[PDB]
RNA sequence: CCAUGUGGACCCGCCCCUUGGGGUGUGUCCAAAGGGCUUUGCCCGCUUCCGGAUGGGCCCGCGUCCCAUCAGCUAGUUGGUGGGGUAAUGGCCCACCAAGGCGACGACGGGUAGCCGGUCUGAGAGGAUGGCCGGCCACAGGGGCACUGAGACACGGGCCCCACUCCUACGGGAGGCAGCAGUUAGGAAUCUUCCGCAAUGGGCGCAAGCCUGACGGAGCGACGCCGCUUGGAGGAAGAAGCCCUUCGGGGUGUAAACUCCUGAACCCGGGACGAAACCCCCGACGAGGGGACUGACGGUACCGGGGUAAUAGCGCCGGCCAACUCCGUGCCAGCAGCCGCGGUAAUACGGAGGGCGCGAGCGUUACCCGGAUUCACUGGGCGUAAAGGGCGUGUAGGCGGCCUGGGGCGUCCCAUGUG
């Protein structure tokens, strides 16, 4: 399936927050915000060199789990962007905004991304008007990503509807705070997504 | 050479010999044993490392290595061969699957598990 | 056993009976043919032509021989015994025979 | 004889139809003649039958047998029709 | 005995330059004219002249070069880095156009003989034919 | 097109037939040189016209025989013994290259 | 069997074309069958003939694995004239005559394998492979043979012998799944004696219809690819227990406990597309129009409502190779793909805690390619590293100087047919 266990840990692994746990990963909280070092035994004690391959490999994992997607697909993806005409860093991240798990994360509708996928398989969501349990969700420019009207009136919609009042969307996108809406503008940029991934160490990777 | 010798000659395609034999295509072959027995090892070494010389269903008479701590071979137990040869012992080039038919899995076995054909012990 | 099938082996063995009693009747007339052919009996070889020429055709309509395979036998016989009355005498008739 | 038919290319629960001119005891799903058009039974798109009369129009005037099905996917492409007075 | 008027020439020049020799003379053909005034139209040689070497007809080719280079080697550049044969005698290559190809990403430049000539891949591909691949400079 | 072939005659030793030669030119599949293979067609010579070294046409036709498939076109030119010499060398050479034997 | 014969076939004759193609002149020979109904005309048929299309036989050009430790093979063998045979050319087959044919540019023998579209690998060049689907081939227990027919030399047709099984009254006869499904055998391994002819396809029929183990679907198998759940939001300066500790303390670890939220499964109901034809009346039997029949998947998919917090498992952690420590063991027991670890401080063996990688899969074994510019066209080398014949001669073959012109075989170019 999906992985599912002790989230901010990776927090810490690759040295730097995912923002997973979510509203609670910005407190003085978040497994990070406490102990930098990365997990067992060993965690504190001096780090060495790490391999070419090391750091070829950490900043691909990095840019998988913070992604919440699990590794035999997060390759189809990537093989589907080289497959693809144009810059292959900038494709990749480009269909990663557009699987609908993270089109909602952006679009609010959620405190973190492995939240945002419950109210997706669930039959929470609204997609050009109807219902998607599918994370797997290619979202095309001008689609429709809603919530269907039954769920509305509940607590984490609407808690985080709320909060919406007080941040931005994403350049790619307008957030219909009352009518419960958005809408998907354009693909993004490397100019918007500013992640804490260097993606061409992703792609030297899969070069190997 | 020029390119009329290979024109006249030519580059002859090399050719790849099997460094296992026995199992005539196969990746498994059960066969009986036949000597049940123990061999010191090669040069740098020092044991007492466990074998059986195995008779086959591919007609041939082949040694076998017992890979783990204790077994329950006999002379007449049915076994099952894959590949996989031995840096210590000449002569030994497949091993006995531990599980498959009159062959043990290994007791007191918690991590390396699945080759050893020992199942999980939960209620630990 | 399957009825089907039975039925046309039946059948068969009905024109094979058909099928020999039909060449194995222009073997016999044509070598008939061929033998008045050689000593210039103009008239009778000519008349045995046309009643083989005949027989070759109703077994030409037929499933017996083709008419690419008819067609043959009527050159076959046509043609030698034009040519048999050659080291002979003048073809009295011309009935099978166009001069 | 040479026929007009039918040839599966979907699969399991989605059949789509070919139309296609091929030789009566061909297999069913094979190197036919000539591809004259599609026909969408599941009927899923706006275009789910697309035919082109002018071939059929040719390949009649040849005397190519259709099917009961075929013949009717023909009629209602225009296939058939006729004008003037 | 002696094979190929061509590929001696490349190797004169070739052999004539890594030696940093101002002018150099070879075996007078019309080929090796005609690939010479690509040599020259395409600037890796000053030019060749008409010289008779003792009443024998001859090419003299001037050799073009780098210029005073510094370090401790003071020696320039051949413009010909690497001049080389490829349809080898006994071992032919023609190309058409799809299979003409470029040199050092353009940088550079493949010789033809088409049946419009003596080509340079470019004049060669602009004109849309092809032939006999030739050598290859630098 | 009918295939027609340009060879020259090395066998009149027949009755109305005649060995002829045809060769061809291409690059080598992979090493690719230009090499040079070569073929004998049985022609059919009927009224025997043509001798033991000319220089011929021919064209593929209704099969005349076993290894008949060949009528013969027309003339490019006669006496050419050049390579039929050339070819009978060849013949000849495996009296050599035997394991019987090749005497002094 | 007889006649009529629009036409066709054959013999001979001329006239175009030119391998047996098209016309024409005389002689000669051949046709048929009737059933049905809306009966004085419509339908399914019938016979001879040119043609369309369809499918197919046969022949040639190039392509088509290895070993020369197989170099010489050939007597229906190669060709000729006559003949037979076929839908048709031809040693295909027979008679008779001449002595040919083939081969190192691999004849011959031996070994192996159906071939291809494509499929896998690879930067490319090649290397590997031809289950499924599709195009061509070849067989139907082994072998030879002909009949019926447009067609085969015929899987569920026929004649003969042999092996094997079986009935027998000891004369004799029966039998052929490599068609679906299953049994047995073998083997590391390969499934239901399922539903239905609704769809689509085929045979036959004027039609309703009839046969359809093709096929359409279901069953079983993680075997493979993809889609999906095992929660999520909050939560301690951080429980117990388990491991390390330099006894201060470090780690599993916000993970768990509880707080809140969502609701796979299940329950209730509704509930398909896939199917409009053939048929029937109108209308002309046509074009067009109207009516009727029919679902094996299936009471599935999918829509409305309801609802429980709700499977985790494998490999690895000395180097290459992401991951470090305590005990136990002491060249023992054991790991291992390569070098290698173990002879009382083992990051390598077996356990624990901790760690990395993956997830309904994770590993091991077998095979294909890459790595391997280690078969080297791209892309290699021989002084000592594996390798220049001990030296010449010269045949096949490979290769070649300067000046102009004819051919255009190669090679380039454009249009086109094919793929
Ligand atoms: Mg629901
Ligand atoms: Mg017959
Ligand atoms: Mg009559
Ligand atoms: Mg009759
Ligand atoms: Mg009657
Ligand atoms: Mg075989
Ligand atoms: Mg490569
Ligand atoms: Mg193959
Ligand atoms: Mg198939
Ligand atoms: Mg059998
Ligand atoms: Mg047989
Ligand atoms: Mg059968
Ligand atoms: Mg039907
Ligand atoms: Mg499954
Ligand atoms: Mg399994
Ligand atoms: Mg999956
Ligand atoms: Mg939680
Ligand atoms: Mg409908
Ligand atoms: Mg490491
Ligand atoms: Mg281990
Ligand atoms: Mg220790
Ligand atoms: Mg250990
Ligand atoms: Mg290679
Ligand atoms: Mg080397
Ligand atoms: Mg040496
Ligand atoms: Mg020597
Ligand atoms: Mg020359
Ligand atoms: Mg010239
Ligand atoms: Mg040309
Ligand atoms: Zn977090």
């Amino acid at each position: 399936g999906r992985y599912i266990g002790p989230v901010c840990r990776l927090c810490r692994r690759e040295g730097v927050k995912l923002y997973l746990k979510g509203e609670r990963c910005y407190s003085p909280k978040c497994a990070m915000e406490r102990r930098p070092y990365p997990p067992g035994q060993h965690g504190q004690k001096r780090a060495r060199r790490p391999s070419d391959y090391a750091v070829r490999l950490r900043e691909k994992q990095k840019l998988r789990r913070i992604y919440g997607i699990s590794e035999r697909q997060f390759r189809n993806l990537f093989e589907e962007a080289s497959k693809k005409k144009g810059v292959t860093g900038s494709v990749f991240l480009g269909l990663l905004e557009s699987r609908l798990d993270n089109v909602v994360y952006r679009l609010g509708f959620a405190v973190s991304r492995r939240q945002a996928r419950q109210l997706v398989r669930h039959g929470h969501i609204t997609v050009n008007g109807r219902r998607v349990d599918l994370p797997s969700y290619r979202v095309r420019p001008g689609d429709e990503i809603a919530v269907a009207e039954k769920s509305r009136n509940l607590e984490l919609i609407r808690q985080n509807l709320e909060a919406m009042k007080g941040r931005k969307v994403g350049p790619w996108l307008s957030l219909d705070v009352e009518g419960m809406k958005g809408k998907f503008l354009r693909l993004p940029d490397r100019e918007d997504l500013a992640l804490p991934v260097n993606e061409q160490l992703v792609i030297e990777f899969y070069s190997r | 050479p020029t390119i009329n010798q290979l024109v006249r000659k030519g580059r002859e395609k090399v050719r790849k010999k099997s460094k296992v034999p026995a199992l005539k295509g196969a990746p498994f072959r059960r066969g009986v044993c036949t000597v049940v027995r123990t061999v010191t090892p090669k040069k740098p070494n020092s044991a007492l490392r466990k074998v059986a010389k195995v008779r086959l269903t591919s007609g041939y008479e082949v040694t076998a290595y017992i890979p783990g701590e204790g077994h329950n071979l006999q002379e007449h137990s049915v076994v099952l061969i894959r590949g996989g040869r031995v840096k210590d012992l000449p002569g030994v080039r497949y091993h006995i699957v531990r599980g498959v038919y009159d062959a043990a899995g290994v007791k007191d076995r918690k991590k390396s598990r699945s080759k050893y054909g020992t199942k999980k012990p939960k209620e630990a | 056993r399957n009825l089907s099938a039975l039925k046309r082996h039946r059948q068969s063995l009905k024109r094979r009976l058909r099928n020999k009693a039909k060449k194995s009747a222009i073997k016999t007339l044509s070598k008939k043919a061929i033998q008045l052919a050689q000593e210039g009996k103009a008239e009778e070889a000519l008349k045995i032509m046309r009643k083989a020429e005949s027989l070759i055709d109703k077994a030409a309509k037929g499933s017996t021989l083709h008419k690419n395979a008819a067609a043959r036998r009527k050159s076959r016989l046509m043609r030698k015994v034009r040519q048999l009355l050659e080291a002979a005498g003048a073809p009295l008739i011309g009935g099978g025979l166009s001069a | 004889m040479v026929k007009i038919r039918l040839a599966r290319f979907g699969s399991k629960h989605n059949p789509h139809y070919r139309i296609v001119v091929t030789d009566a005891r061909r297999k069913r799903d094979g190197k036919y003649i000539e591809k004259i058009g599609y026909y969408d039974p599941r009927k899923t798109t706006p275009d789910w039958l697309k035919v082109d009369v002018e071939r059929a129009r040719y390949w009649l005037s040849v005397g190519a047998q259709p099917t009961d099905t075929a013949r009717r996917l023909l009629r209602q492409a225009g296939v058939f029709r006729q004008e003037a007075r | 005995m002696l094979t190929d008027p061509i590929a001696d020439m490349l190797t004169r020049i070739r052999n004539a330059t890594r030696v940093y020799k101002e002018s150099t003379d070879v075996p007078a053909s019309r080929f090796k004219e005609e690939i010479l005034r690509i040599l020259a139209r395409e600037g890796f040689i000053k030019g060749y002249e008409r010289v008779d070497v003792d009443g024998k007809p001859y090419l003299r080719v001037y050799l073009k070069y780098g210029p005073r280079r510094q370090g401790p080697d003071p020696r320039p550049e051949q413009v010909i880095h690497h001049i080389r044969r490829i349809s080898k005698p006994g071992r032919r290559v023609y190309v058409g156009v799809k299979e003409i190809p470029r040199v050092r990403r353009g940088l550079g430049i493949a010789i033809l003989s088409t049946s419009k000539g003596v080509l340079t891949d470019r004049e060669a591909r602009k004109l849309g034919v092809g032939g006999e691949l030739i050598c290859e400079v630098w | 097109p009918k295939k027609v072939l340009t060879g020259v005659v090395v066998s009149d030793k027949m009755q109305k037939t005649v060995t002829v030669l045809v060769e061809r030119q291409f690059p080598h599949p992979l090493y690719g040189k230009v090499i040079k293979r070569s073929k004998k067609y049985l022609a059919h010579d009927p009224e025997e016209k043509y001798k033991l070294g000319d220089v011929v046409e021919i064209i593929e036709s209704r099969p005349i025989s076993k290894r008949k498939r060949f009528r013969v076109l027309r003339l490019v030119e006669s006496g050419r013994m050049d390579l039929v010499e050339k070819y009978l060398i060849r013949r000849q050479n495996y009296e050599s290259l035997s394991k019987r034997g090749g005497k002094a």
